[PDB]
């Protein structure tokens, strides 16, 4: 089974943050858009207050939640976007922990881009909890794939 | 009918690093692919003689 | 310590991550600390990462 539901609501859980975020690299019929399962966050009114959201696996199936980090190309972009020189991202669960840090540095251009993004993933067993604590350079999850338990490659048609 | 079959898979992939795992997987696959043919050839190569002798 | 014996030695240690910065100030009277172990071939530098965690 591959039931897909919403972990956070777009219109409710982010009142003080600009949910809208787009980039030209992920073009869609000319108009610029973003992924359909991630939620870019920026700062509004010059402020990016530290945020803390939690989720409890109330279902009976495993939950596969993806998030990301954002590495800006230069310190000027970091100051313009998140209004902070340094920031950290931490996710804590029953058996998981990490403290990512957005490492700014000049990088060669690929796909007409200079910044980068790192995607991570994890599995939450039923009854467990997950906590997101960060104060900058985060791409919060929006949807999860509550899966419950081969792959080939060919160009042949289907009938 | 002495052989039974069951749900499995063969295809596995790896990244640039950890080439030792890929070498080991190739080695084991080649070993099985050799043993099975060497058994299957001799089986029939003996049966087509025994049957003719009996007949 | 110097391994003045004939056999190998299995030495275990640990690190302590306090739950909140309050415990960090109370217990050790410091904001940041570093635990480092160095040997002939081993070397690391752990850092106590304070953060709120589920119970």
């Amino acid at each position: 089974s591959f039931e897909r539901f919403e972990i956070f609501p777009k219109e409710s859980s982010w009142p003080n943050h600009t949910v809208t975020g787009v980039s030209a690299s992920c073009s869609h019929n000319g108009k610029s858009s973003f992924y359909r399962n991630l939620l870019w966050l920026t700062g509004k009114n010059g402020l990016y207050p530290n945020l803390s959201k939690s989720y409890v696996n109330n279902k009976e199936k495993e939950v596969l939640v993806l998030w990301g980090v954002h590495h800006p190309p230069n310190i000027g972009n970091q100051r313009a976007l998140y209004h902070t020189e340094n920031a950290y991202v931490s996710v804590v669960s029953s058996h998981y922990s990490r403290r990512f840090t957005p490492e700014i540095a000049k990088r060669p251009k690929v796909r007409d881009q200079e910044g980068r993004i790192n995607y991570y993933w994890t599995l939450l067993e039923p009854g467990d909890t997950i906590i997101f604590e960060a104060n900058g350079n985060l791409i919060a999850p929006w949807y999860a794939f509550a899966l419950s338990r081969g792959i080939i490659t060919s160009n042949a048609p289907m009938d | 009918e002495k052989m039974n079959t069951q749900f499995t898979a063969v295809g596995k992939e790896f990244n640039k690093l950890e080439r030792r795992m890929e070498n080991l997987n190739k080695k084991v696959d080649d070993g099985f692919l050799d043993i099975w043919t060497y058994n299957a050839e001799l089986l029939v190569l003996l049966e087509n003689e025994r049957t003719l002798d009996f007949h």
